């Protein structure tokens, strides 16, 4: 099956202020290269055949930056689909637009437009396809994380997460952020529902 | 009594006389839980040595002398027997157990020799606990001077050598070189250190953490890429574990190789060693006296196909990780001891002024 | 047309992203197929137009992966094929084209039988009860040793490489043939070099000095083997021979991500440290004794002549 | 001498053999030339005469009180212990090789080292030997809480649910000193575990270690595990 | 037809693939007295090769070409066949029998290659005795030029290098070096020659005779005295038996050792070799391709203490007598060929001139 | 090289617990290595017998060189059986360590360059016999049975008190000999 991807080209966080009031936050260059080019390079490096760019605020500028790039050329392998609407305002409205337009076919990639990565996700794709053919379409989402120490300067206090995982089948049992919380509450129905091992991460 | 350990795996044909143990294997499966044959401090030292928790030479000798202090503190004297003979007759099974757990460092051998010379020099007209407190104070004074005064003297002699704008290469984990770099950074020298590491110990991360926490700009590298950095590197500092009578430097295994590539790039070698880590024993290669670690430490997880997992199915497959090697004496330039800066040619000569002669 | 364009650009992004295909003989066959597909789907009247077309595509192909020199010297050898046949037909549209095609088929039938000729000449360089040292992983040296072990009994010290231990592959593939091999680290090279009788290694690219870039840690092995005066065997094919001088251009070493040296779970000491991982290393020709290719054994004081038997000085910068 | 084994008896030999004989035999197999045994007085203060009828080399049987706990049992024998304490129980028949917990007590110089064999949720570090957390809902109002310092120092903690305490501990001298200095503790299984687990979450600190075995299992005071004891002793006591 | 000779004595473990025969037995014990499978001239060549009567490389190749002339002169043509295929099908058992008598020198291999290239390049339009006389004329013209004219050119190039008052060191027995010294003594140069010899051939005495029948003052010594005489020696002249593709000099066994001691005494070495003794075959040691002479040749007459008499009764005793060795190209300076003074790095390039390319 | 009872006793008792290989090379004036070969072959050390001309031919496989000597000089240099300076040069070229199993009564303060009285020359019959012919009149045959090895070609000396460096022979010199008695 062809691999699809839904790209959210507008983070509706109000964090880059007043930086993003001139050019949108996906067009912010790290080192000579904007974030949308990094994200599209990661998507064509992992093997996505078709993406769906969902840009809302200052979207004419994103259309002007993305059309003259490499991923709108006819010689590029990864075709992009720019879908602009002034109605949606968050990621849930983006995916209900995806469900109403009937764009995706089988197991797309939900990714933001400002993600820097070189992760070969095709192993995780094979594991997710294994679980969808074994569980008969009950395994819904495979969240990709990365091993990094809690003292690392990359992950800050607003982005630190703690997860509780069934460590033998690799499913998420609990998920919560550490923003403003020195104590962490884990429910006990997690332990009584699954007793084949559990590990906090 | 203590049996001999089961040697693990298939040995190298050139290393047939040297023992090769395992860390999943331990000697205390057929031993008492109140340890009567071996001392409790001695079996605690053997377990701390066998599992790899204490790997530095100075740390091994310090923990050995602490276990010996606990042995002497928990020592009793039988009737019609002298201390100066029964103590050397009882410490030899302890050192045999310690050798059976792990091949001993040369600092441990010199500590054994110094302790035997000290407890031989006890007169039988002295009392029991008076001589015990004298020997405990002698052990304390010995480890006190030949750790901290030797370290401060070598740091002072290395502070007047390291200049400003210099770049320093280190290898492995050593307390003396890390203390030298920390005191040189705090006393006024501005430099950056290139850390060279190697498999399978990965002990360069320890001195990397020691250098980052001191505020020194660090560079972490491996042994094949050191040839990439030695045109840049101005000085190579090394931590020696033993110095032999011909001038050879017994240390971690990537030393003579690193010294040869440093001489090929005209970078001088500066080993840092104390006067108690010398040897009258001499060897010229890494084959006649060496430690052999676990053969299962060389395996790695690069994806999904760990190839050295079931290595014992192949009869023509040998696994080996050398720990100690020696250097040619024409490759190492400096030897910085508490008596000063000598070449390797004065390794036994300082022994001549450390043998009470 | 469109198929040729997307095959060309698929090859250039395949060389940009990762190693596709795996080893160098597969990539040389793919490069020759790509070049014959280029010259079968184009129009030219003069040879210099096709020369500059091949140069214009080869500039982008070497700008993809500058460490991968097989495409560069393969393109340069094809350019010398163009120049030789234009010189022999000048002293020419379809006859010249079919002559280029049959010369490319000659190059394919020489490129397919390289390792088997190296294996055929392997028996005159291996004696019984011999200590061989090998770095990295390569199919040429593996075919060399597994052919020489058919009638001789010896030993091979294959050493793993510290960034990624690729020699475990060669160790578990050799021990199935009964070589009595020994696996160690590269921190023990000079520790064991006092007993190594002969060093037999491969390489990635033969330079025009006789020098070579190869997997990292082999310049140290060359220095230790020069210290112990043991000869060096470089089991290399004839498409890894490049006219690029070592200190001439930039982009010599291929730097990769520092994940393989220092993992990401180290701590906040990663931000105050400089971790580089050069997976290649430079060996000067004075530390090399003998090269072994499919045409036989050559000295490092002779490779330049092979240069003049395979390359032209106007195509060096390409 | 390194250890002084203490066997607790708080509510006993109801089975195919004496329930006191298996711990003592295990002790007298590997060393333990002198054993201090605590007699029971809650159910009946007459089992000590049944305890001095065995054929061991040397036993120390003492009289005890009726209303007493394990922490009070260790506080009662405080002026007669001079070394590390290795606590046992009566209804604990184990085929586990004892030297793993003593190896973990000696190799890392732990303050408490314990043995479990597959209610109480425990969290042990990814090495599998050093524990970090243990709790039950008998004393928990909220569901579960994890300290932040142990997540900053240990980022992954493997939790276990089906593990039961075999009641084989390894206490040091200062642990029993603090237990004698703090008379508010009555049950040492809920006191020396949780307070030291909280105090280990401080550098210079104390170490707590655990061995999760997979060979056999212990028993219980009630009749829930009294049916498998004969089946275990019919196939495991032939080698001993 | 032709069996193989039995290997004599206990072979070296490093020389297990190379054959080691004996001179007391020969292959003609199980052969016909009118030689039917092998030519009579070929069996005469094999007998004079196996007994050690013809040991010099130029003399071996000259006697080989004379035996080939006697083969071609006594050759007839069968029906339904061509000469160019039947001759190469019949000469290969002759060369295999010669190999079984003694391992062939490189000059014999290049003579076999040149003869194959000559007898495959004859036309079918020629007659039988016409082609036979053509091949005989090609053979003796080839040996005439590339022996005598090459030796004269090498001696003329060596006359303009040898000074007056010089000291020349030679080793072994060869026709070319003795001819060079004879022509240099008769042409006007005044010098003395130091002869180096080695056991057990004692063939340098031969060229010592070639230094005293011409009137040159000579000095005879052995390979331990080469280190004593080399401070006095100004130049070293050597006779190469084979030159390899990397510039190596495959020669008699006391040459690479002698060249290393001459480089250590700063005395430049000068090998003398022709283009027909070259090889595209290359080796870097004396272990993969070498000749093994008899193990019974190393015993000596020092009173009546022959210790190596009953050497076969000792199971753990190995005897080895090497003939040829390989010099590294770092040690040899000159190669004096008929095209001029070339270094060793020019040895295969002249081969590109000598392959008509 | 040569024959010495210290080195053959060394090897014949070191073969009691180890299994290895000894290549005894004969010396051309008096082939005394045949006695060492037949004395070591009785102990079973897999002895290989060779000439003196193949040393650099076999230096590519020899791991270390264990020889004796006749006289240790004051600067670390040594005179020994002839042909061993060539062996020391080949072992320095191949960087293999040299083991000089020598006692401390062969330690001499006599410097090398001292009145040219270094080598002991013997009769040239063993090099060139008397039955060679009339060519013995116009030839100059020398037979030095000893040879000079500098200390830079020596790695380690082994005396009865232990192993010493060639950079340590001056200390044994000043500990066993007086500088006022060098003229004797
Ligand atoms: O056993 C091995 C394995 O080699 C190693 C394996 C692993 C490692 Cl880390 C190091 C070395 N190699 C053998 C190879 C033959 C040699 N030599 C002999 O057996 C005989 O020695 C002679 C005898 C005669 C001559 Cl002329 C030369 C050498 C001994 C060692």
């Amino acid at each position: 099956p062809p691999l699809q991807a839904v790209l959210v080209a507008d983070s509706f966080d109000r964090r880059f202020f007043p930086i993003s009031k001139d050019q949108p936050r996906v067009l912010l260059p790290l080192a000579n290269v904007a974030l949308i080019d990094y994200t599209l390079e990661f998507l064509t490096a992992t093997g996505v055949q078709e993406t769906f760019v969902f840009c809302c605020w200052k979207a004419a500028q994103i259309k002007e930056h993305l059309l003259k790039s490499k991923w709108c050329r006819p010689t590029s392998l990864n075709v992009v689909r720019i879908i602009t609407s002034e109605l949606y305002r968050s990621l849930g409205d983006v995916l209900r637009d995806v469900d109403a337009k009937a764009l995706v076919r089988s197991d797309f990639l939900l990714v933001y437009g400002d993600v820097i990565s070189n992760i070969n996700i095709t192993r995780a794709l094979e594991e997710h396809r294994l679980r969808r053919k074994l569980e008969k379409n009950v395994s819904v989402m495979t969240m990709i994380f990365k091993e990094s120490s809690p003292s690392h300067p990359t992950r800050c206090h607003e982005d630190n997460v703690v997860v509780a995982v069934d460590s033998t089948t690799n499913r998420v049992l609990h998920f919560q952020k550490t923003q403003g919380l020195r104590r962490f509450a884990f429910p006990l129905s997690l332990f009584q529902g699954s007793s084949d091992g559990v590990e906090v991460r | 009594q203590v049996p001999t350990r089961k040697d693990y795996g298939s040995k190298v044909s050139l290393f047939s006389h040297l023992p090769q143990y395992s860390r999943q294997n331990s000697l205390t499966q057929f031993m008492s839980i109140p340890s009567s044959v071996i001392h409790p401090a001695m079996v605690r030292l053997g377990l701390q040595y066998s599992q790899g928790l204490v790997s530095g030479s100075n740390a091994r000798c310090i923990a050995l002398l602490r276990a010996l202090q606990q042995v002497i503190q928990d020592y009793t004297t039988p009737p019609n027997e002298e201390l100066s003979r029964d103590l050397v007759n009882k410490l030899k099974p302890y050192m045999s157990f310690l050798t059976q757990c792990r091949p001993l460092s040369a600092s441990m051998h010199n500590a054994i020799k110094f302790l035997n010379k000290e407890i031989t020099s006890v007169g039988s007209s002295k009392r029991e606990e008076e001589a015990k407190s004298e020997l405990r104070a002698a052990i304390d004074r010995y480890v006190q001077e030949k750790i901290v005064l030797a370290a401060q003297a070598i740091s002072r002699f290395a502070y007047q050598k390291i200049s400003n704008g210099d770049v320093i290469l280190v290898y492995g984990c050593s307390s003396l070189v890390s203390r030298i770099l920390q005191e040189a950074w705090t006393e006024g020298r501005r430099f950056r250190v290139v850390v060279v590491d190697s498999r399978p110990w990965l002990e360069g991360r320890h001195t990397l953490r020691s250098l980052v926490h001191a505020g020194v700009p660090a560079s972490y590298l491996l042994i094949p890429a050191a040839s990439y950095v030695l045109p840049e590197v101005s000085k190579v500092l090394l931590g020696a574990h033993a110095l032999l009578a011909n001038g050879s430097v017994m240390s971690r295994v990537g030393t003579a190789q690193l010294a040869l590539v440093a001489r090929a790039h005209n970078v001088p070698v500066l080993v840092c060693c104390e006067t108690y880590k010398f040897c009258e024993r001499v060897q010229t290669d890494a084959f006649v006296s060496n430690e052999l670690d676990d053969p299962d430490d060389l395996q790695c997880k690069r994806g999904e196909h760990v190839a050295l997992a079931n290595w014992q199915n192949h009869a023509s497959l040998r696994l080996l990780n050398l720990v100690y090697d020696v250097t040619p004496p024409e490759l190492v330039d400096l030897v910085i001891t508490e008596l000063g800066m000598i070449p390797c040619s004065s390794v036994p000569v300082v022994l001549r002024v450390k043998s009470s002669d | 047309g469109s198929e040729l364009s997307e095959r060309i650009e698929s090859f250039v992004e395949t060389l940009k992203r990762g190693g596709g295909p795996r080893s160098s003989e597969e990539m040389a066959r793919e490069t020759l197929g790509l070049l014959r597909q280029i010259i079968t789907d184009h129009r030219w009247s003069n040879a210099g137009e096709l020369m500059e077309l091949i140069r214009r595509e080869g500039r982008r192909m070497t700008a993809a992966q500058p460490s991968e020199t097989t495409v560069g010297n393969m393109v340069r050898r094809v350019l010398k094929i163009i120049r030789e046949e234009y010189g022999r037909l000048h002293g020419h549209y379809a006859q010249l084209q079919s002559n280029i095609i049959e010369a490319i088929n000659e190059l394919l039938v020489e490129l397919e039988g390289t390792m088997e000729n190296i294996a055929a000449q392997a028996l005159e360089h291996i004696h019984s009860n011999e200590v061989i040292m090998t770095i990295g992983f390569s199919r040429t040296v593996e075919a060399f040793l597994k052919e020489a072990a058919r009638k001789r009994k010896f030993h091979v010290i294959v050493a793993e490489c510290a960034p990624f231990c690729q020699g475990h592959e060669m160790a578990v593939n050799l021990s199935k043939a009964g070589i009595e091999t020994t696996v160690m680290t590269d921190a023990a090279i000079f520790a064991v070099m006092s007993r190594v009788n002969k060093v037999i290694i491969g390489t990635k690219t033969i330079l025009a000095n006789g020098a070579l870039r190869a997997v990292t840690g082999t310049h140290t092995l060359a220095l230790a083997a020069k210290h112990h005066s043991t000869p060096l065997i470089v089991c290399a094919p004839m498409f890894k021979l490049s006219p690029q001088f070592p200190n001439e251009e930039d982009s010599f070493h291929k730097f990769v991500a520092p994940e393989e040296v220092l993992p990401f779970t180290e701590g906040d000491i990663l931000e105050k440290v400089s971790v580089h991982c050069p997976v290649f290393d430079y060996v000067p020709p004075e530390l090399i004794t003998l090269f072994i290719s499919n045409i036989g054994g050559n000295a490092p004081s002779y490779i330049y002549r092979l240069m003049s038997e395979l390359y032209h000085p106007d195509d060096h910068v390409l | 001498m390194e250890f002084q084994a203490v066997v607790m008896a708080v509510g006993l030999p109801v089975g195919n053999k004496p329930l006191i004989w298996y711990p003592l035999n295990l002790l007298e197999r590997v060393g333990f030339e002198e054993v201090i045994v605590v007699t029971t007085r809650d159910v009946q203060k007459a089992l000590c005469a049944e305890f001095k009828m065995k054929m061991k080399p040397d036993i120390v049987c003492i009289p005890d009180d009726a209303d007493m706990g394990t922490a009070d049992s260790l506080r009662y024998i405080y002026p007669k212990l001079k070394t590390d304490v290795l606590v046992l129980s009566c209804d604990l028949i184990t085929d586990v090789a004892l030297h793993e917990v003593v190896d973990l007590f000696r190799a890392y110089d732990a303050s408490l080292a314990m043995l479990m064999r597959k209610r109480d949720f425990i969290g042990v570090d990814s090495t599998g030997k050093r524990l970090l957390f243990m709790a039950n809902e008998a004393d928990l109002d909220e569901e579960l809480v994890i300290k932040g310092s142990i997540l900053q120092k240990h980022p992954r903690i493997r939790f276990h649910t089906g593990l039961v305490d075999a009641h084989l501990y390894c206490l040091k001298k200062y642990i029993v000193d603090f237990l004698m200095e703090n008379g508010s503790i009555t049950s040492i299984r809920s006191e020396l575990i949780p307070y030291l687990v909280r105090k280990q979450f401080s550098l210079k600190s104390l170490d707590i270690y655990s061995f999760i075995k997979e060979a056999n299992t212990l028993n219980l005071a009630p009749y829930d595990a009294c049916w498998n004891a004969c089946r275990g002793d019919r196939w495991e006591d032939l080698s001993r």
